């Protein structure tokens, strides 16, 4: 599922800025 | 009554007043107890902090000057600040004080208490559609205001979102926001957010705003972005490319709106036609939205954060603490002479 790729992803904690 | 452009003319009065003639050294650091730390940064930390005169609680933002010289954002700094001092608006964190030092600066704000928006978004998966709605409504009228200033905000995301003890948003992080009334060139945001105009360098305007409201109501409905991935150039891909995929649980409403902020073509986006943020206001999916119920702050919030008494900070993660030194040498004190 989409949200589990999501979850298993680097980018679910706090993001920094470019 | 009074129309929306006279309260909007009444509003860029009182903004200009304080944009010409920006308040400056209205505390010190020995005014206030520090006593944890809320949220880190590139540039330092926002701190929870005793005001000791009134025993109010507020939260002060540290900025290590040298390293924003370093990560070259003097003039980003600079507009924060000049930015922050002279707005205000239901759902804008307001700015009590600022000062610096030879070391900081410090911008000292009403302390909100309920935690990022973040946080609770990820701990639930996702807000319901009339949830994300209640939110994003505020965040239309928010750049409803903002944009009439002719100020971009360029910062959107749950993480500078923060939720107060009636359950509102309150915006923070000014650190992208700019007064401009032109087309601008920076490349600056969050990867997630960024509108492909930004990516493609090409000038762009106040549509990237709306851009990231998309993004965001996105985020918010479904538990995830639009356009992710472990690299942000493959974000960078996705979001240029023009297309999105929804989740079968979003409302035809919402994916209608959606398409339309999330318009590769600036010029086609909404909050960019000529009826501007009316064209959003109007949309389907907020036929439910009682706009000035919701700017007179009368709606029932969907949830209230926990509180237990004042300073408390259990809707904050915590971090490792650092205390401030302040060197005996004032550093870089000509680039923030305006501070
Ligand atoms: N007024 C406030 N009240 C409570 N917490 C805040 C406030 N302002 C900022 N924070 C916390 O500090 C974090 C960083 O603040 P901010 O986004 O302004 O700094 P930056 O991203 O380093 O630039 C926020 O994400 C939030 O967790
Ligand atoms: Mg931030």
């Amino acid at each position: 599922t989409t949200y589990a790729d999501f979850i298993a992803s680097g980018r679910t904690g706090r993001r920094n800025a470019i | 009554q009074e129309s929306v452009k006279e309260f909007l003319a009444k509003a860029k009065e009182e903004f200009l007043k304080k944009w010409e003639s920006p308040s400056q050294n209205t505390a010190q650091l020995d005014h206030f107890d520090r006593i944890k730390t809320l949220g880190t940064g590139s540039f330092g930390r926002v701190m929870l902090v005793k005001h000791k005169e009134t025993g109010n609680h507020y939260a002060m933002k540290i900025l290590d000057k040298q390293k924003v010289v370093k990560l070259k954002q003097i003039e980003h700094t600079l507009n924060e600040k000049r930015i922050l001092q002279a707005v205000n608006f239901p759902f804008l964190v307001k700015l009590e004080f600022s000062f610096k030092d030879n070391s900081n600066l410090y911008m000292v704000m009403e302390y909100v208490p309920g935690g990022e928006m973040f946080s609770h978004l990820r701990r639930i998966g996702r807000f319901s559609e009339p949830h994300a709605r209640f939110y994003a409504a505020q965040i239309v009228l928010t750049f409803e205001y903002l944009h009439s200033l002719d100020l971009i905000y360029r910062d959107l995301k749950p993480e500078n979102l923060l939720i107060d003890q009636q359950g509102y948003i309150q915006v923070t992080d000014f650190g992208f926001a700019k007064r401009v009334k032109g087309r601008t060139w920076t490349l600056c945001g969050t990867p997630e957010y960024l509108a492909p105009e930004i990516i493609l360098s090409k000038g762009y305007n106040k549509a990237v705003d709306w851009w990231a409201l998309g993004v965001l109501i996105y985020e918010m409905a479904a538990g995830y972005p639009p356009f992710f991935a472990d690299q942000p150039i493959q974000i960078y891909e996705k979001i240029v490319s023009g297309k999105v995929r929804f989740p079968s649980h979003f409302s035809s409403d919402l994916k209608d709106l959606l398409r339309n902020l999330l318009q590769v073509d600036l010029t086609k986006r909404f909050g960019n036609l000529k009826n501007g943020v009316n064209d959003i206001k109007n949309h389907k999916w907020f036929a439910t939205t009682d706009w000035i119920a919701i700017y007179q702050r009368k709606v029932e919030a969907p949830f209230i954060p926990k509180f237990k008494g004042p300073g408390d900070t259990s809707n904050f993660d915590d971090y490792e603490e650092e205390e401030i030194r302040v060197s005996i040498n004032e550093k870089c004190g000509k680039e923030f002479t305006e501070f």
